[PDB]
């Protein structure tokens, strides 16, 4: 057997023609781009989302200038955080919870607080408890 | 024919409310990473501008359907400590905090009877096919949290939770007002409150053993997964169609053949795959219009059936519904049905009115049932001998305008 | 609108043909050669045209969902009073004022909202002279002073008389029977 | 400048190449026709739109 294929029909594994080492062939990383802005009347800063990618290769290829598209004036500011949606780059991770304003995915939303664009986990609502009092209404 | 002895059982109702949102990059679906395809692509026109406006327009609507069903709740009420409400055993329905699951015992068995494209689940891997399935907005823990705050809050507040502020009420005071809905008296609950509670405790025990043993009660949720699988694989196998070219490979046609032999067969496989891409985009757009229907049967059976009690026949429970239980499930909602099913009727003689003083005597409620011995007023949902008095019957007109009046006396 | 700008901007596409104006295809090419390059422009301009019909045809049925909503939510809510759960606003709907909107409607639902709550201690039954007594409509309300009856939307006292008391059954069976004096 | 365009790529107005007067262009007429009839039973005259 020379090479392998996946559950689809493109080859992802090969026995090496020179030294017979059994290899894997994953394709190169790719995906979509979002832009998270609070409004031109609000501000003039944005923070971009790069979809379905690993932050190891994305944060590398920015500094090494390997992205098509490439921007004229842009830098990360060293804010790279991995969601399951992808590497949110340009916003500030905050450890609190709020209500969702601009969605991202996997329970992460982003908005414009003190100003700068911040990212967090959603709060499902107000927290409360009700007593099960055996004789009370 | 009027009953006296009924049953309470549980019926499972299953709906899906969302399917898997996808997205497609053209330049790896269409072109397969070749350069000259993209040169040929920009001469068709920017048609992938519109073909990611559509699969974003669907993917933004699988967030709403998950959010319009579950996020009706204003306040996330905590799971109470004791889960035993006057003999009502809510243990299997609210989540057990001892497990590291944040899931009830029902929901764990639901995931284990249900149980090609790039995904980042953490291990993120890409496929050669440009098919990605982005994860949803609300993860299943948030879905299992709105479930738990709909059975914690309704066990302690009832219909008030859907009415307004979640006012406290004892749950035995709760179910009795839900007998008042179906025209059935308070004495039917309180007198019978032992075996009312102990059929319902074993009716949950039926659904356990019915779902530990078998499956296919979740056939609808399986088919939502199956229509995901086919429409991706049909989109997969049409990559390998020749479309009149000498092969379906854009890089063989690129490299192996002549440059005049190339552009003839590059331009074939793009126009083939482009309108095979549009057929996928259209058939997602139709299949996401049935979900938008069956997520509105769930956003009304979680408005009307879970918060209130429904006055609608064979709607969220055969027979007369009493309470509803939401559950989480993979891609959809599983309801449970506390239903009033009357049983064991006998034959009784009815008659329109009483002839006393030469005047007709008109009931406010029900019929007049002859015992074989005595006339009295009852309702047709359980046998209830209430005796004919001066205010549970009123008067207009003389006798024998009704055909078959009783020579009786209003006592 | 953006369905039409999809459609207008596809005039200027070449569709893989020689040009995007028919008076530049017919001009340069000679009529044996031009009419095959016109055919790839016609077919290119039809397949974006029929797709526009199907995108209009699916978005037409997206509105018959919302037009059979508004036919009900006017002819059940303005023309009656809705007795359903958060149909026609949030609360207890009283009236509804429909307005007219460009390509749609505007409703003005007026709801009844309860407010200003206060606890007390409750009871499901009264033991009065050997029997258990039950509420016709309401609950047994004890504000620390006396025992009375009120309704579940407004706190207003009702003297526990056998007019509004469901008189049936013996005492000391039901859970929670409280020794009172029914008048 | 010698001729104007609209929001599409059609030249909707030009200037006179000889006397420099700027002239609109208008698509002389087109449109559909519909037939407004009472039915061929009760009548045999129509009215076109
Ligand atoms: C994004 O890409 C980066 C790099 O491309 C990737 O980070 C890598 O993660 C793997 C694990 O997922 C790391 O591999 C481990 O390294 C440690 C220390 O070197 C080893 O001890 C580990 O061995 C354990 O695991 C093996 C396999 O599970 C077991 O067989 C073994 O017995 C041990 O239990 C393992 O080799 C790797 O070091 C990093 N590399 C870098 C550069 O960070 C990341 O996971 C990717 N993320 C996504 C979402 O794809
Ligand atoms: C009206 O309906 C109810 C329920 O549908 C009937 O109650 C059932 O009564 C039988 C007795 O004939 C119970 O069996 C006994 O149960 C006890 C449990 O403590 C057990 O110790 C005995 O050995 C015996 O098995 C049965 O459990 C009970 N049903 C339920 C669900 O508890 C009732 O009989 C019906 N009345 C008529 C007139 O049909
Ligand atoms: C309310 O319902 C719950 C079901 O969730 C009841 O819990 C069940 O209780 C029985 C009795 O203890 C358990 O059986 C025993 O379990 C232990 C645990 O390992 C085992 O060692 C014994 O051999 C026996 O099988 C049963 O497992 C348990 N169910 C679950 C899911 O934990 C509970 O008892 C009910 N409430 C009341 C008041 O009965
Ligand atoms: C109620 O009445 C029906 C008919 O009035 C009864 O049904 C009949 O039962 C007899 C036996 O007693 C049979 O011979 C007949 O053929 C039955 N007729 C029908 C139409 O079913 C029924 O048994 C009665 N039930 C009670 C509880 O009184
Ligand atoms: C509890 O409710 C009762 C009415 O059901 C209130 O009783 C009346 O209170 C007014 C004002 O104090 C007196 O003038 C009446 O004589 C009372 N009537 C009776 C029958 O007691 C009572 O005030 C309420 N409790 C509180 C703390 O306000
Ligand atoms: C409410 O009144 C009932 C009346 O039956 C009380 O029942 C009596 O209970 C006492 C002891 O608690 C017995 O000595 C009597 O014999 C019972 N009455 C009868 C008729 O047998 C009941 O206890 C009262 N409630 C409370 C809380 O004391
Ligand atoms: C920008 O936002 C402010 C917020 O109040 C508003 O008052 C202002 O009118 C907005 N600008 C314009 C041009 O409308
Ligand atoms: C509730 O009240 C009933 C009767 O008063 C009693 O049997 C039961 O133990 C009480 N439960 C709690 C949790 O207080
Ligand atoms: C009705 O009839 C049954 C048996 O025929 C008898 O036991 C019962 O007392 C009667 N009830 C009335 C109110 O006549
Ligand atoms: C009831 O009494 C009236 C008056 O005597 C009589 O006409 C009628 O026949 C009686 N009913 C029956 C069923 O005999
Ligand atoms: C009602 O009772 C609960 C607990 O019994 C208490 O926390 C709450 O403050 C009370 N509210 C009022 C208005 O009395
Ligand atoms: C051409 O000449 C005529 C007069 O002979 C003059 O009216 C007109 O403006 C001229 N046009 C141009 C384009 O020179
Ligand atoms: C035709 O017209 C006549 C009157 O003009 C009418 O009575 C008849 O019903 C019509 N029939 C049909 C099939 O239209």
């Amino acid at each position: 057997q020379q090479f392998g294929r996946d559950v689809s029909d493109f080859t992802d594994s090969v026995r090496d023609p020179k030294t017979s080492e059994i290899l894997d062939i994953s394709p190169c990383a790719f995906g979509g781009v979002s832009v998270i802005t609070p409004g031109t009347n609000a501000s003039s800063e944005v923070a971009v989302l790069y979809q379905d990618v690993n932050c190891t290769d994305v944060s590398t290829a920015i500094h090494a200038d390997q992205l098509t598209p490439a921007w004229r004036i842009y830098s990360t500011g060293n804010n790279v955080f991995q969601t399951q949606a992808g590497c949110l780059i340009g916003a500030e991770h905050v450890d609190t919870s709020y209500e969702c304003d601009i969605p991202i995915g996997a329970g992460i939303c982003a908005s414009y607080h003190t100003k700068s664009i911040v990212a967090y986990t959603m709060s499902l609502g107000a927290d409360s408890s009700i007593a099960y009092s055996n004789n009370t209404i | 024919a009027i009953p006296t002895n009924f049953s309470i059982s549980i019926t499972t109702e299953v709906m899906p409310v969302s399917m898997a949102k996808t997205s497609v990059d053209c330049n790896m679906y269409i072109c397969g990473d070749s350069t000259e395809c993209a040169n040929l692509l920009l001469q068709y026109g920017s048609f992938c501008t519109q073909l990611n406006r559509a699969l974003s327009g669907i993917a933004a609507e699988q967030d709403r359907n998950t959010r319009e069903v579950f996020a009706q709740v204003k306040q996330m009420y905590k799971t109470p400590t004791l889960k035993y409400f006057g003999g009502f055993n809510f243990s299997q329905i609210l989540p057990d905090p001892l497990k590291p699951t944040k899931r009830s015992f029902i929901e764990d068995l639901l995931f284990n009877k249900v149980t090609q494209y790039g995904e980042c689940l953490l291990i993120c891997a890409q496929k050669f096919n440009g098919l990605t399935v982005l994860p949803p907005l609300l993860t299943d823990d948030m879905i299992a949290a709105y479930t738990a705050a709909l059975v914690s809050g309704t066990a302690t507040a009832g219909w008030t939770f859907g009415a307004g502020a979640a006012l406290q009420i004892p749950f035995a005071m709760q179910m009795a007002y839900r007998f008042n809905g179906i025209g059935v008296t308070q004495n039917v609950l309180y007198e019978n409150q032992k075996q009312i509670a102990n059929q319902f405790n074993k009716a949950i025990s039926q659904i356990q053993e019915s779902l530990t043993t078998t499956s296919t009660a979740l056939g609808k949720l399986q088919d939502v997964v199956n229509q995901n699988a086919q429409a991706l694989n049909t989109l997969v196998k049409q990559l390998s169609s020749n479309f009149g070219a000498i092969s379906s490979v854009l890089n063989d046609i690129l490299s192996r053949l002549d440059p005049p032999e190339a552009e003839v067969q590059i331009d074939r496989l793009i126009t083939g795959r482009l309108q095979s891409l549009q057929t996928y985009v259209t058939q997602q757009l139709i299949r996401a219009a049935e979900i938008r229907a069956s997520a509105n049967l769930a956003a009304t059976k979680m408005s009307e059936c879970v918060l209130g009690q429904s006055k609608r026949v064979d709607f969220c429970g055969k027979g007369y519904h009493l309470m509803s239980f939401p559950q989480a499930a993979p891609h959809g909602v599983v309801f449970l049905h506390v239903t009033y099913v009357p049983s064991q009727e006998r034959n009784f003689t009815t008659a329109p009115a009483i002839c006393h003083e030469g005047k007709a005597y008109f009931p406010r409620e029900g019929v007049f049932v002859f015992n074989g011995t005595s006339w009295f007023i009852t309702q047709r949902n359980f046998f209830s001998p209430q005796i004919i008095t001066t205010d549970n019957t009123f008067v207009s007109g003389n006798c024998d305008v009704v055909i078959g009046i009783i020579n009786n006396t209003v006592y």
